């Protein structure tokens, strides 16, 4: 039996921290796909 | 939590004590017999433990909680204390409600009012003593009045206790000064039985 | 499932009260439950005193809950293997005088969300009654309370600050039973202890026929008796 919190398990992320390494990334894939282009982010497609 | 100060009833008759202050679900319920410890006899509202009678029920309505005891018998004088839990870990209790179940029958209290005395004064100190006795139920409470304004300093007021008559008996003491005891020429002292109130006054 | 306090009786004022209470039938370690203490001051009601327990969550090495009036002058413990309890109360004053009962907390405390949440006592203790008093064992002192109806009026003895307790007052050295009457001791701002009696008599008494009460205390080392007049 669980004795304790009742809840799911979780993963935490620093929105600062991502965002961060995000802006930094995003310029870096505009080395290739242009200078001025639209990139967009979305979780998985699906699968196993 | 805020307990009704008494109640009373017959055997074989139901009660319905309230209390008030409580948002929350966690309300709960005691009894405590004079000179004993407090047994819990309800938790989590209507929910009973084990070997408590079927006749304590738990209820809550919108802010008031309730408890309900049907077929009232001997065992069930004692005091009775509702608490609850409150945001996020402390928890409260009520003043507590008084349940009387003892025999027939009611009577008005007596009282018998004693101004400080000659050797007293001397000591530069002032007492009065209200003695309340043969009273049904056992729960009464005493006020104080100096001339025609009351008076909320010096108060000492204890539970009754049972006599050899079974009726209830209580005293309260006033301690006080005796430039305001000379002062100020009568000393009323008031005790509200049931309602009805009971009045004596003394003068030097 | 029994809960045993142990402890002074006694405390002087402004000292350190400490209280300690033995579990029987129960492992401390269980994580059902919540341990503390509830303390009800003589005549008046329950009042929360704060509760602990050692089953913990990844942030924190245990729970801990103290009443916010309370809370600086008290500390709690409890112990694992040996099954106890305890309760210090530093800086004590007559006003913390109560009958200190061993508490067991029930509640959301074996399956919660966040924080644990304790909210009744399931079990309790026989409890021990703790006076504080910053003075020593102290002698009554007796004064006459001169009487005035209906044929027949009262007359008593008071008995005024004491310590401790208890005091035996006769009329005439048990000269009259019926007729005769008692009132229990009152707990005094000051720690201390007070009462009274009081006795019916005709009027026609009154007279050459006096009344003496005969007070009695064996700690004080106090045996008086008093002459009353009207
Ligand atoms: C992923 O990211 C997640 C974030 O997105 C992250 O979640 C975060 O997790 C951390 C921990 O992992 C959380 O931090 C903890 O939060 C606990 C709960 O905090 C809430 O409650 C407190 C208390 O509020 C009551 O008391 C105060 C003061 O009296 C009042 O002002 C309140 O109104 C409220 O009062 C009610 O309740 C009283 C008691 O019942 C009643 O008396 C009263 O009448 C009321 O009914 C609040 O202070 C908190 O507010 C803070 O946060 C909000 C967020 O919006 C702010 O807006 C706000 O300004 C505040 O900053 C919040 O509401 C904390 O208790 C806990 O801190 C304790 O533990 C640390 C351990 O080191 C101690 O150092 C610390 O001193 C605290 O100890 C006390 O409490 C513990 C129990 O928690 C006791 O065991 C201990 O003995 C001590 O108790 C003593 O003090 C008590 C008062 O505090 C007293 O009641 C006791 O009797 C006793 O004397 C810690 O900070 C954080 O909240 C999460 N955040 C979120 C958003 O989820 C997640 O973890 C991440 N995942 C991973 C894997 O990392
Ligand atoms: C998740 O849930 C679990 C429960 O499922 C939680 O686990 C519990 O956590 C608490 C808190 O740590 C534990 O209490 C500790 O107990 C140990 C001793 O543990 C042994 O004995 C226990 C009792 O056994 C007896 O009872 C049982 C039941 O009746 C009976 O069957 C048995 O025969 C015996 O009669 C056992 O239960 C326990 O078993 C556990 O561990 C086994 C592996 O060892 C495991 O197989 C079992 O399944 C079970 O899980 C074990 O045999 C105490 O020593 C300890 O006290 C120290 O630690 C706490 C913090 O943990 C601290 O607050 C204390 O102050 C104290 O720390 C001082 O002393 C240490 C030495 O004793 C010292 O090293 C420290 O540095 C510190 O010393 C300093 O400070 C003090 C003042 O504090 C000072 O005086 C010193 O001089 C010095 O300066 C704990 O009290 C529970 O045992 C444990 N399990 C259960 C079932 O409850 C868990 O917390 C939850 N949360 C998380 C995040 O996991
Ligand atoms: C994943 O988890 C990790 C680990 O938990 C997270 O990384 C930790 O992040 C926290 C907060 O972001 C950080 O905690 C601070 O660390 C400081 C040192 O680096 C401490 O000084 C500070 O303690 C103060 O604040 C606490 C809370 O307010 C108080 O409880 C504490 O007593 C401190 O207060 C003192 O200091 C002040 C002056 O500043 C003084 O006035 C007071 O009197 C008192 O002395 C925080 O605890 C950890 O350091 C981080 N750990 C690491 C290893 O980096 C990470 O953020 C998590 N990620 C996600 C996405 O959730
Ligand atoms: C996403 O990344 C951006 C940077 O591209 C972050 O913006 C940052 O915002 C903080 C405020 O929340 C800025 O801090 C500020 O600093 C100034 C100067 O010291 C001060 O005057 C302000 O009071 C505040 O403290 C920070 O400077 C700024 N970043 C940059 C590079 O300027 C943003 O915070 C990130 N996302 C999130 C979660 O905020
Ligand atoms: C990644 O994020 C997307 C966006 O939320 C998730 O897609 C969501 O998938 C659920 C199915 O599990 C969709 O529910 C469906 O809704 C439609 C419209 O009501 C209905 O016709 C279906 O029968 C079903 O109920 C949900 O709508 C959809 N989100 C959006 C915005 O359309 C996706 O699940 C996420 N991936 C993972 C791995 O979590
Ligand atoms: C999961 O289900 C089992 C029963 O299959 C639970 O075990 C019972 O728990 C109750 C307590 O309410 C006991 O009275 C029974 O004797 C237990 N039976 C057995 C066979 O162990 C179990 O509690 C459930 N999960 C938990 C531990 O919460």
């Amino acid at each position: 039996d669980i004795i304790g919190d009742i809840r799911q398990a979780h993963c935490n992320v620093s929105k600062a921290t991502w965002n961060e390494t995000l802006g930094k990334v995003v310029k870096q894939l505009r080395k290739h796909f242009g200078n001025n282009t639209i990139i967009r982010f979305a979780n998985s497609s699906g699968g196993d | 939590l805020t307990q009704p100060p008494s109640a009373s009833g017959s055997p074989g008759q139901s009660i319905t004590i309230s209390c008030t202050g409580t948002s929350n679900n966690f309300v709960s319920w005691y009894q405590q017999h004079a000179g004993k410890a407090p047994k819990l006899v309800i938790y989590d509202v209507n929910k009973r433990p084990s070997g408590v009678p079927d006749r304590f029920s738990g209820s809550k309505s919108g802010n008031t909680a309730s408890l309900t005891v049907s077929g009232l018998q001997t065992d069930d004088e004692a005091v009775y204390y509702c608490g609850s839990l409150v945001g996020n870990w402390d928890v409260i209790f009520g003043g507590g409600t008084k349940l009387t179940v003892l025999g027939q029958p009611k009577a008005a209290p007596s009282v018998t009012l004693f101004p400080p005395s000659s050797e007293e004064l001397q000591a530069n100190k002032a007492t009065l003593v209200c003695l309340i006795s043969d009273f049904y139920p056992g729960a009464v409470t005493v006020a104080w009045k100096a001339d025609s304004s009351p008076v909320k300093a010096g108060v000492e007021t204890t539970t009754p206790s049972k006599q050899s008559n079974n009726k209830y008996a209580a005293s309260s003491y006033l301690s006080l000064t005796p430039e305001q005891w000379k002062s100020h020429r009568s000393y009323s002292c008031q005790v509200t039985h049931e309602g009805s109130t009971v009045e004596k006054t003394v003068a030097p | 499932p029994q809960l045993q306090e142990s402890g002074p009786t006694l405390v002087e004022a402004s000292e350190t009260l400490s209280l300690t209470c033995a579990v029987s039938g129960d492992s401390t370690a269980a994580c059902n439950s919540f341990w503390g203490w509830v303390r009800q001051p003589p005549g008046k009601g329950l009042e929360w005193v704060g509760s602990l327990s050692h089953c913990a969550s990844y942030w924190n090495r245990g729970w801990t809950y103290h009443n916010p009036s309370l809370k600086s002058r008290l500390t709690l413990a409890l112990d694992t293997p040996k099954n106890l309890v305890f309760l210090k109360l530093n800086s004590v004053t007559a006003a913390d005088t109560a009958t200190y009962y061993c508490a067991r907390f029930g509640g959301e405390v074996l399956r919660y969300t966040d924080w644990p949440k304790p909210a009744w006592v399931d079990l309790w203790g026989r409890g021990t009654l703790v006076t504080v008093s910053s003075a020593s064992t102290k002698g009554p002192s007796v004064f006459p309370l001169a009487p005035s109806s209906g044929g027949t009026a009262a007359l008593g003895c008071l008995v005024k600050d004491y310590f401790p307790e208890p005091v035996t007052v006769s009329w005439n050295s048990g000269a009259l039973t019926s007729g005769v009457h008692t009132f229990p001791a009152v707990l005094q701002s000051s720690g201390l202890y007070s009462l009274s009696s009081v006795v019916t008599v005709p009027s026609s008494s009154l007279g050459t026929q006096t009344y003496i009460c005969n007070v009695n205390h064996k700690p004080s080392n106090t045996k008086v008796d008093k002459r009353v007049e009207p």
